[PDB]
């Protein structure tokens, strides 16, 4: 339809470790939603106050909470998850300053502005209850105070009754068009996972979702996220003939990230690994049996690993694939096109 | 035409319920905490009021507006320090907290929502208060030395106790209380303190001669 964006009036002020849930106007379906904290961060004692590094500014906004009804969750990253998943997928020229490491003048200040952004395909807003942005912002860097707002800019698509019906109309319940693509970008923590130099067992993925990319990186306890301890990588298709779809050093993964986002990497403990490169096309796990794919590391030190993965769901998964070969061609072009629009 | 039939069927429920849990700070500074659940679904858990604060909690039955009791729409119930309000299958479309005209000021409760919404059974709603009143002995500081960290509130009428301990016996400093336009000044003793108390006192200072571990709470 007529996809339209512009900003709600309503700002929310950054204060530090609060919860400032959001509403999102339900108004046509919804493309994306960007949020930025904008203004200042303030020194007013009489030294030069060097801000935190890397991943300040990000992490000024602890963690994010973007679902529908109140529970149904499209979103759950925190500021230094989604912020890194954005430094990625932009070429590390997502808005963030000011960048890690810099001077706040001695009783004077920098500028703050740091973006986010949600990316839900062509959400069915207006079909759903209550949309909630939650952010949990976290702590303001030690020696500066944070003067910033946040800003909602939304795009809506004016999805009308008669195109929704153009791609298989409702569901099997008819709470969504049929050729949904509910976006699921979760991270999910792992803690100690311990040192070694053959990739032990992390973490499985979940089934319930497709997979398109998943942005591993690790927190030591001394230098954060600008460790150096991710060595091995490795994903291992446990379910069936087990299979390792890979087994790159982390140098080599960092490299396919050279190539693949044409960024220097965000840091020495992170790295992204596209699914549709490793498998054909999308890591579906929709109906896979739980703990059929996990994902190992091999760490100098044992620290925590943080899995944020840009996965989708299609709540009418078992029509979209029961559709006829006529309909369903049809009906996977909407998806198909849908399924690449949540990038970020 | 009389009919004898037998039929031994197999049935399975599969029908997705989504948890929820979202504790929000409610006081002087956050009047309105909202929890959304969605009016098509039905909640069923706990809204609980971990605090000293008293809150008005009203489930509406239409959302985009409200922010006051829309009549017949939606119902509120009050709530106090300890009191959880329970939900069985009550289709709620949002939960509006607002944190009491009527409170001691200062005082706050971190209501929490653990519950899970999941489709409206044909059974029916349901609202009742677990928990009516846990005669509070209420906690207010626990810690050691010989002063306090903080300035603390007294959340309601009753007797402030301050238990001192030590390896000694005897005077052991002083405490410092106000309200409204009074400061009391008051004389410890190692053991227990005891002094009657109004909603909404604060303790403002307290300074021992040694160091010992400092025990503060409320009988109500």
């Amino acid at each position: 339809g007529e996809i339209y964006t512009e900003t709600l009036q309503q700002t929310y002020a950054w204060t530090a470790g609060t919860n400032i849930p959001i509403k999102i106007p339900r108004n046509n379906f919804i493309r994306k939603i960007r949020v930025q904290l904008i203004g200042s961060i303030s020194n007013s004692g009489t030294a030069a106050v060097t801000l935190p590094s890397a991943p300040f500014p990000y992490n000024l906004v602890q963690t994010f909470n973007l679902s529908y009804e109140g529970s149904k969750t499209l979103y759950s990253v925190s500021g230094t998850g989604l912020g890194i998943l954005m430094y990625y997928t932009t070429k590390g020229q997502n808005p963030a300053y000011p960048a890690p490491g810099t001077s706040v003048p001695a009783s004077g200040s920098v500028n703050l502005n740091v973006m986010w952004e949600f990316d839900l395909a062509r959400f069915p807003a207006t079909m759903v209850q209550n949309i909630i942005l939650s952010i949990l912002t976290g702590q303001a860097p030690s020696g500066v105070s944070i003067n910033a707002s946040f800003y909602i800019t939304i795009t809506y698509e004016r999805v009308t009754a008669q195109e929704i019906l153009s791609e298989g109309g409702l569901g099997a319940d008819g709470e969504m068009p049929l050729a949904t693509v509910l976006p699921k970008v979760i991270e999910i923590p792992t803690f100690n996972v311990p040192a070694s130099s053959a990739p032990i067992h992390v973490a499985y993925l979940q089934p319930g979702q497709i997979y398109k990319r998943q942005l591993v990186y690790v927190i030591n306890s001394t230098s954060g996220i600008n460790n150096t301890d991710p060595t091995e990588y490795e994903l291992k298709i446990v379910r069936g003939v087990p299979t390792d779809k890979i087994k790159v050093s982390w140098a080599a993964l960092q490299a396919e990230n050279q190539a693949e986002y044409q960024v220097a990497p965000y840091s020495g403990a992170s790295a992204i690994i596209d699914f549709r490169k490793y498998f054909n096309g999308d890591l579906d796990l929709t109906h896979a049996p739980s703990d059929s794919i996990e994902y190992d590391l091999a760490l100098q030190n044992q620290d925590n690993v943080y899995s944020l993965y840009v996965s989708y769901v299609l709540p009418y998964y078992d029509q979209l694939a029961a559709l006829p070969a006529q309909v369903a061609a049809i009906v996977q072009q909407y998806v198909a096109r849908q399924k690449r629009r949540i990038k970020r | 035409e009389v009919f004898k039939e037998v039929k031994e069927k197999f049935e399975r429920y599969k029908f997705d319920v989504v948890y929820v849990d979202r504790e929000y700070p409610v006081s002087s500074n956050n009047l309105n905490v909202f929890f959304e659940i969605g009016e098509r679904n039905s909640f069923s858990g706990l809204l609980i009021n971990e605090g000293q604060a008293v809150i008005d909690v009203l489930l509406l039955k239409k959302s985009h507006e409200g922010l006051s009791p829309i009549p017949g729409e939606g119902t509120g119930i009050q709530l106090s320090a300890g009191q959880i309000l329970k939900f069985y299958n009550v289709p709620i479309a949002e939960i509006i907290v607002e944190y009491d005209p009527s409170n001691v000021s200062g005082v706050s409760s971190n209501v929490k929502l653990k519950g899970t919404i999941h489709p409206l059974f044909e059974v029916p709603s349901q609202i009742s208060i677990e928990n009516f009143q846990p005669t509070e002995n209420y906690l207010i500081y626990s810690g050691f030395g010989t002063s306090l960290p903080q300035t603390y509130t007294i959340p309601a009428n009753g007797y402030l106790i301050i238990s001192i301990t030590n390896t000694s016996t005897g005077n052991i400093g002083q405490i410092t209380l106000t309200i409204g336009s009074t400061t009391m000044t008051f004389n410890l003793q190692t053991g227990e303190n005891k002094i009657p108390v109004i909603a909404g006192t604060q303790i403002t200072n307290l300074t021992l001669t040694s160091s010992s571990a400092i025990l503060i709470y409320e009988e109500v």
